RNA sequence: UAGCUCAUGUAAAGGUAACGCAGAGAACUGAAACAUCUAAGUACCUGCAGGAAGAGAAAGUAAAAACGAUUUCGUAAGUAG
RNA sequence: UAGUCGAAUAACCUGGGAAGGUUAAUCAAAGAGGGUAAUAAUCCCGUAGACAAAAUAGCGCUUAUACCUAGCAGUAUCCUGAGUAGGGCUGGACACGCGAAAUCCAGUUUGAAUCCGGGAGGACCAUCUCCCAACCCUAAAUACUCCUUAGUGACCGAUAGUGAACCAGUACCGUGAGGGAAAGGUGAAAAGAACCCCGAGAGGGGAGUGAAAUAGCACCUGAAACCGUGUGCCUACAAGAAGUUCGAGCCCGUUAAUGGGUGAGAGCGUGCCUUUUGUAGAAUGAACCGGCGAGUUACGUUAUGAUGCGAGGUUAAGUUGAAGAGACGGAGCCGUAGGGAAACCGAGUCUGAAUAGGGCGACUUAGUAUCAUGAUGUAGACCCGAAACCUAGUGACCUAUCC
RNA sequence: UAGCGGAGAAAUUCCAAACGAACUGGGAGAUAGCUGGUUCUCUCCGAAAUAGCUUUAGGGCUAGCGUCGAAAUGUAAGUGU
RNA sequence: UCAAUGGUAGGAGAGCGUUCUUAACCGCAAUGAAGGUAUACCGUGAGGAGUGCUGGAGCGUUAAGAAGUGAGAAUGCCGG
RNA sequence: UGAAAUUUUAGUACCUGUGAAGAUGCAGGUUACCCGCGACAGGACGGAAAGACCCCAUGGAGCUUUACUGUAGUUUGAUAU
């Protein structure tokens, strides 16, 4: 009928209008001891998606 | 033109006849090269398959709970108001009755953006931002919110 | 017209040319279709009203 | 009293195209395996019904003035979950 | 539920036959369709319309009757649906997988209040909104057709179309449950071949039949493999994917063409398919011939164009109507600013003490709708393919046991 | 005495020319990273057989490797010498 | 004029042929439709018609639409 | 009187080489009037047998166990009776 939207990985993922999406950080929440203190004050925040890769969004993150 | 019926460009172009002949092929292959899970019927394949790791999403974390009562307010830029002058009483029904949007988020909102072309105060809103308030109600505008 | 003439369209059918038609009949398979056609001349208000 | 006998009432047993309702109810699958899920409470099976059945009159929804039994369809929309 | 009437034409040419060609004429609620020896409006069935049923099964309208209801103010007290709500545990359904879990329904256990009442408002406690369960019935709009016709087809033409156009669920298999075939066409009309002759008979051959007898009973049409019979050339000193190219020589004369049929001889030449790194293959596979026999559509998304209009595009379902069209129907849907999880803010927004930087943002400039094409996704979803799994049913005459 | 079964001087022996799980119908065109098959004509362009991960090694997912379209041509990048 | 034209899986473009298409356009048909058969034509191809003969009813055009739509090959199937 | 299996069609020689690495069909070279008929087996990796040996499949069955989950069954206790 539809194509179902998963509803999941519309909570794993957030895009933008006329741009990419928004990718929060990995390793970010299970233990902190042997990341380093650099990455604690750099991997609260998180870049982008990628360019090449992601194109399997395809339609299973659709119209969320 | 029905003793003569003929088409234009664009509109029509040959549905490819995919599967036959020798040509294009394509039924000894369908584009495809034997021997492989690519190669078979159905088209069985899961579009996201990190090859049996966890994908990029599956790595994701769950990021922030959702308001129930999230509501907003169909906003609209002040380029309409350029468009209507003055428009006397500016609420959802100059803004429906002007046909903008219809099925609307309850209220209704301008932008800064957008231009001081009218000139009636009685703009009745339920929510315009304070940057157009600045606008607007710098520019001889009344609130009227709710 | 639109009022519905019935003299020729209670009949005609064997008049091997005649398409019995209205304002409730316009298509391009009517008018393409025979592209000769007699009008009855309440025409504005057979044609016009939508058109 | 059990029990027995007689009389009266097709009642009613039974045959059933499909739809329904109710009970009883899987597996294969798929999840790249699979124990959670799915498949589906679907396959089957049994019973109960009619021309349809159920269905229904708020011990309802909602959240502000907000209506006023149901039912079907579209929508909301794969939206909320 | 029987049916009835029901208009409108002649000749010539052709042929076995006109409705075909030709010449003319008519009709008109009937030029739908089907027959007729060959294509019909006027030949017929019919058709359009217009009549007809006692019995027949009904539908609908009018009639009093075929019977139980109303408002209304006040409130003496009673009533209003008890193992009932609830509570414990175990379940299940509800999107709800025990969860914060609502709410409902089960088993089991415990057990109220009852009008100052009680319940719901997703644990729950107060305020507010709504309702009155724990008693029963309720048409209508909906689902599907074995069936009855009225029918319609960008259905299908005898491997199709129902397994089954044919005495099909037939023959036939199997004890059974089950399975499950093959096959229609002479000719208009059998007018079906009188007779005569051969022949044991059949069958033939003459005659005659018919437009036609290669048309003769499985009969229209008749390939294809197979078998032939005749035919011009060549071959009985040859060891070839069986070929080209040239060509002695021979024979014949054509979609009239720098003709064809040959072909001695001579040069050079490892069949076709899938797979593979590479197959000529001693890697598969194919007896041949003919028929069938495989990338769709349903809905959705994306891309690309086509068209339409454009910050305005857009009607869905539905209604109308000929399963028409058009018209209605704006409910809703897309775009028309986002930032941040969110509170919220907003052409800015978030992050951060920052108004520092960074992050996404208008700067960063149009889409919408339909179509069409490719790909997508749910549908066996390009097919052919197991060993399998479970349910339902049948089975002890083989055989094993037992009586 | 009938298959989740039976029988059994027991081998995994038989249960109707026949069994380590019978036969018939339905689920269900079960499924099948594995085998085979794929049909009209042309033109143009033109591969890989590798990296990384993977219950992965005869398979996928990217990336390298083609093709077409569109936007300009990082104002030349490309490619040589 | 110059340059290009090996090409598999690959990708792009274009065209042929079949059938149904009420469409029309517009004919053929017994003096012979279709279909078959021989054929010493044409077309880059797929493909197209000419004639001879069988044969005695439907078929062709054009253009466009729509497709169970283009046949060797699978222990393909069925029939011979 | 009269079949079966069988297969790309083939007027199907030899050597020595070559080659998906062992020739009938290929290169070089040799011998051979044409066609049979009765017997024979070395080939034609002869047929018949999509290897029953080995290996693989996220393949399935069956079996075993102090695998893990369960189930019945067995045995407590609660508790209405």
């Amino acid at each position: 009928p539809k194509q179902k939207t998963h509803r999941a990985s519309a909570k794993r993922f957030k895009r933008t209008g006329n741009g990419g999406l928004k990718r929060f950080r990995a390793y970010t929440s299970h233990r902190f001891h042997g990341k380093s203190v650099k990455q604690r004050r750099q991997l609260r925040k998180a870049s982008m998606v990628s360019k090449g890769d992601f194109k399997r969004i395809r339609r299973m993150v659709a119209t969320m | 033109e029905l003793h003569s019926l003929k088409a234009a460009e664009g509109s029509r172009k040959v549905r490819n006849r995919v599967g036959r002949g020798t040509s294009s092929g394509n039924g000894k292959t369908s584009g495809r090269g034997q021997k492989g899970q690519k190669s078979r019927s159905g088209g069985g394949v899961r579009p996201g398959f990190e090859g049996g790791q966890t994908e990029l999403f599956r790595r994701m974390p769950k990021r922030g709970f959702l308001n129930v009562n999230r509501k907003e307010y169909a906003i609209v830029n002040l380029e309409t108001l350029n468009r209507l002058e003055d428009g006397a009483t500016v609420s959802a029904e100059t803004l429906v009755a002007a046909k903008i949007v219809k099925d609307v988020k309850s209220g209704v909102k301008v932008l800064a953006n957008g231009e001081l072309t009218a000139k009636n105060l009685t703009v009745k809103v339920a929510k315009v931002s304070a940057a157009a308030k600045a606008a607007i109600e710098a520019a001889g505008g009344s609130v009227e919110e709710a | 017209p639109n009022e519905g003439n019935e003299f020729a369209e209670l009949s005609a059918r064997n008049l091997e040319n005649v398409k019995v038609t209205t304002a409730n009949s316009a298509s391009v398979l009517d008018i393409v279709s025979a592209d000769k056609l007699l009008v009855v001349q309440s025409a504005l208000t057979q044609i016009e009203e939508v058109l």
